[PDB]
RNA sequence: CACAGGUGGUCAGGUAGAGAAUACCAAGGCGCUUGAGAGAACUCGGGUGAAGGAACUAGGCAAAAUGGUGCCGUAACUUC
RNA sequence: AAUUCCUUGUCGGGUAAGUUCCGACCUGCACGAAUGGCGUAAUGAUGGCCAGGCUGUCUCCACCCGAGACUCAGUGAAAUU
RNA sequence: GAUGUCGGCUCAUCACAUCCUGGGGCUGAAGUAGGUCCCAAGGGUAUGGCUGUUCGCCAUUUAAAGUGGUACGCGAGCUGGGUUUAGAACGUCGUGAGACAGUUCGGUCCCUAUCUGCCGUGGGCGCUGGAGAACUGAGGGGGGCUGCUCCUAGUACGAGAGGACCGGAGUGGACGCAUCACUGGUGUUCGGGUUGUCAUGCCAAUGGCACUGCCCGGUAGCUAAAUGCGGAAGAGAUAAGUGCUGAAAGCAUCUAAGCACGAAACUUGCCCCGAGAUGAGUUCUCCCUGACCCUUUAAGGGUCCUGAAGGAACGUUGAAGACGACGACGUUGAUAGGCCGGGUGUGUAAGCGCAGCGAUGCGUUGAGCUAACCGGUACUAAUGAACCGUGAGGCUUAACCU
């Protein structure tokens, strides 16, 4: 009955949460700024800075290992070469969650979720 | 003579001269300040208020602050009541130290048990599951009959059914202690005692034999 | 299970004590455009802690 | 850190590194109530759990025609010596396959090493 | 463990080769047997030259158990069969003359010492 | 009923497979008109479980287990 | 005995222990020879019994994966009275 | 006008006409062990074959495997095994349809809890100024089981065999509470092996699906089969019983007076809840020390200013939790997330070169990865705020202070 556990059921089976947290981590590193719940949100942190940490060296054993999360090779491409330096002098702490209300359709948490500095 | 107050850091096992395996309880105490004092006069029994550990100011608040301060004691992070031995006196504001535990050999823990919240009657009553075949039909962990025909016409108090469990009070009596630190301020209880770690225990001299 | 008596309307109206919902009373003041808004929450127009969060 | 504080002066210096499947020797003490005597044990390892003070091993005995798996403490002061002759080459951390294929027919390799 | 209802093995050279242990003594609601305890079993099949034939019942000693006997040093023994020693009903007396696998040290503790002592291992 | 039901005929790809079975894909079509949170008791569909293996039960009910090819080999009886 | 109230008829096997089953006797209330008697290989989603492997059926339940059950947002019944 | 019947599973409760444990009397009571009778219900009171069976026979334990009530307890808790609607057959009766307290096979067990009842958790109000804490305890609830061995003691008894009372110490089964230190299980969020297929252009290497595709292990947590403890000792009043003195009744008499023992029975003593205990308890600490107007002139009303202590709300969260509620923290911070180090688990990552035609191995390497665990780190998220909560708290009496 969940005695120091984590890892949120997001009611889905770990395929479909596997798969989903992928695509909203992708979806993330290629726009930046991303509008969902809190929980999603807050999953998506523990995959998305270890991501960010793991691209702070750049090797083709650390890119293959890369390319093996979020399948996508653009997005591997985009990582190493853009997130890289601007985090490299960042320990922790690559996203961050705001908060915007609810949503009209089912009332659900609403929250921004996007880097630092964004180069905006 | 009076217990101590501490917390649970965890438990291990102690290795004896002739191998023999020992697990005991790792409980650190800090050093007990008395708060208050009573007497037959006022309260018209006696016991000394403790408290243990540190709070952090901007939590504690001007009551129990000026409580503290009447006592000349700084913060601490909860407060207790031990009853005297008839004859056994306190002053207020000296500390307690945990030296005192070197020929009781029995101590009692009291604490709070880990929460289970709500419980189902298999879980809680230790009953029989029923059979999970043969015909049955959503009926495997419910507790079944609860009471006779209506010659009685009610349910009898304290019935055993589901319920909350764990965030209460737990006695475990006869523990023996193993070794005890006074510069570094811990105790080795034979046994297992009740809580989490991090969660406020209270060690009492055993009062049987 | 089905009832066997009608229930009144004191008994509905006495089990909808508890029902009733609970308002906010001072959600938030802007320090730059001072608007209202939620509790560690952007405004309509992305403001939190006086900075854009949003840039629409 | 309390807890480790117990754990560290309670540890043996002289505990050797032994690989999952080798032949090891364990020495224990054994009392009838009046003389300590030792105790010889030849086997092969089967499992390590080496977690703390709490680091154990198990070995597996074929004798008289039947197999007896005994697990020990590393630090404990029941056992006396631990030695290996010869060391095995499986690539798993745990060995319990060895209790289904019989012992002739599952003789291991050595690392070569 | 041992249990009632459990197919169990031989330690000696009585003449039975495989006993059924049905029941269990030591006490009311006595669910379960360590490695040193009093329980009784049936003969299933046995030599027929052996001392003992089939269908027989007599009380017997366990030897060895699957689950392990816990050490005072938190080690357990387990092993790969689970045998017994015949014994008389009357008497605990062994049966078989030689015992042929491994014995542990708790035999001794609660006094049997016939089995101990000729037994060619621990 | 915008219903987990039924409704005749034709077209019949690739991989592995004896196969129109089975598993993944081609073209093609969809995610099944309520969603979001936490992971209590309990219910349903499942996975695994140290020791015993039917001792539970009216009853091996349900579960669990075997499952193919090639070769060797294969009992009583019999209308052969 | 698909037939027997006396019956768990008597004996033996199976089991440590068998009102079930099988094999011998007939004391057939109330079997009986085309409303057919006996046996019969194969066959049967047929009744009963036993054996081997197998397992949470149980001893003794524990954990885990999803759908409901809990809360919020919207729509929004019922039997009974 | 209706599933409602017997048995089995789970759940129990009450009575003693007591099965054991406990206290005794008599005995045709040498002792152990037996028979009878009295008090005592605190606790416990079996596993399998046959039959559906309740009941029974058998086999093996224990102290026993108690007698009954509760719609022959309990089917809006489960089972449908007996009987049994619709089918069919056997033996009997009847010419027959059909029947048979004669036998065999098979043969739908519904309901989303309205109220009382019970288990847990909350909101309002009260306890008379408000608020934060800590406790006494009126009451209520949980448990109260014992086998074996040894010393006493082979002592008393006993011709020997046999074998004490009382007391003390250990070790067992069941029950309950607690814990994960070990042993394991689970651990579909960790690693690895492997089959088919598809995709990343291709080789390599990865990813999806096929019950987690099938397996091997395994972090934390949970859990038991794992390990720690408990069933008290003692005190007070007693049932049966044993008594002292003692008249009525010159004796005698446990009783008429008085006094002393006496059981797992009752209350304490063991543990938990507990001041809604409205009889609303006790203690400590903190805060509030303005003005004006009107009316029917009094626990009156109204206006401006003031908003204290504290509470409330939001966020991070939890070994707390259905929701509530509880606990920790909110820049004066380690509350959560990320990162570092460490530990654990899995197992020698990819790439390079070499050997081998090839599969494959080798040095790089006990390498790579590592979730929930440990110690640090403001890198991110816990905004300045605002809301509720007030302005000294009635009457009468009694003791002091002027």
């Amino acid at each position: 009955m969940r005695h120091r556990k984590s890892g949120r059921q997001l009611n889905r089976n770990s395929s479909h949460r596997q798969a989903m947290f992928r695509n909203m981590a992708g979806s993330l590193v290629r726009h930046e700024i991303i509008k969902t719940t809190l929980p999603k949100a807050k999953e998506l942190r523990r995959v998305v800075e270890p991501l960010i940490t793991l691209a702070k060296t750049d090797s083709v054993a650390n890119r293959r290992l890369a390319f093996a999360r979020t399948r996508d090779n653009e997005i591997v491409a985009k990582l190493f070469n853009e997130l890289g330096p601007r985090f490299a002098s960042r320990a922790g702490g690559y996203t961050r969650i705001l908060k915007c209300g609810f949503r009209a359709g089912d009332n659900a948490p609403m929250a921004y979720i996007e880097l630092v500095d964004r180069s905006e | 003579m009076i217990g101590l107050v501490g917390k649970k850091v965890g438990m291990t096992r102690i290795f004896t001269e002739d191998g023999v395996s020992i697990p005991v309880t790792v409980i650190e105490v800090e050093a007990n300040r008395v708060t208050q004092v009573k007497d037959l006069a006022n309260d018209g029994y006696r016991a000394i208020q403790v408290t243990t550990g540190a709070k952090k100011a901007n939590r504690v608040t001007k009551p129990e602050a000026g409580h503290f301060a009447k006592a000349g004691v700084e913060a601490g992070r909860g407060l207790w009541e031990f009853r005297l031995a008839e004859g056994e006196e306190f002053t207020v504001g000296q500390s307690i130290s945990v030296e005192l535990f070197a020929d009781v050999k029995k101590v009692d823990v009291t604490g709070t048990s880990k929460g289970k919240g709500f419980a189902g009657t298999v879980k809680r009553w230790n009953f029989r599951t029923q059979d999970a075949t043969h015909g049955n039909s959503l009926s495997h962990r419910v507790p079944g009959s609860i009471g006779q025909n209506q010659t009685p016409g009610k349910v009898f108090k304290g019935k055993k059914m589901a319920g909350q469990m764990g965030n209460e009070r737990v006695t475990v009596q006869s523990l023996d202690v193993v070794r005890v630190d006074a510069e570094r301020n811990l105790l080795l209880v034979k046994g297992a005692v009740p809580g989490a770690t991090g969660s406020d225990l209270i060690v009492k001299p055993a009062v049987k034999a | 299970a089905v009832q066997q008596n009608k229930p009144t309307r004191s008994k509905r109206g006495m089990r909808r004590s508890h029902d009733a919902l609970t308002a906010v009373t001072s959600l938030s003041v802007d320090k730059t455009s001072g608007e209202k808004h939620l509790r560690h929450h952007i405004t309509a127009d992305g403001y939190y802690r006086g900075r854009k969060v949003i840039a629409k | 850190n309390i807890i480790k504080q117990l754990e560290q002066e309670q540890m043996k210096q002289d505990v050797p590194s032994f690989r999952p499947g080798d032949t090891v020797e364990v020495k224990v003490w054994v009392v009838e109530g009046s003389k300590k005597r030792l105790q010889a044990f030849e086997g092969v390892v089967i499992a390590i759990r080496n977690r703390g003070l709490h680091s154990a091993f198990t070995v597996r005995k074929i004798s008289n025609g039947e197999g007896v798996e005994r697990v020990f403490q590393t630090h404990s002061p029941v056992v006396d010596s631990i030695s290996v002759k010869r060391r095995g080459a499986v690539r798993k951390a745990k060995l319990y396959y060895l209790r289904e294929r019989t012992g002739k027919a599952a003789r291991i390799k050595e690392r070569l090493n | 463990m041992i249990q009632e209802q459990t197919m169990l093995n031989v330690a000696d050279n009585s003449g039975a080769r495989r006993v059924m242990c049905i029941k269990v003594l030591g006490g009311s609601h006595r669910r379960y047997a360590g490695v040193g305890d009093i329980i009784k079993i049936t003969i299933k099949e046995a030599i027929p030259r052996g001392k003992v034939k089939k269908g027989d019942v007599l009380k017997a000693v366990v030897v060895r158990t699957k689950k392990g006997v816990r050490r005072p040093d938190g080690s357990v023994i387990r092993f790969d069969g689970n045998a017994c020693v015949l014994l008389n009903n009357n008497s605990e007396q062994p049966i078989g003359t030689r015992i042929f696998g491994p014995v542990t040290r708790e035999l001794r503790s609660e006094k049997f010492m016939k089995i101990i002592s000729l037994a060619p291992e621990v």
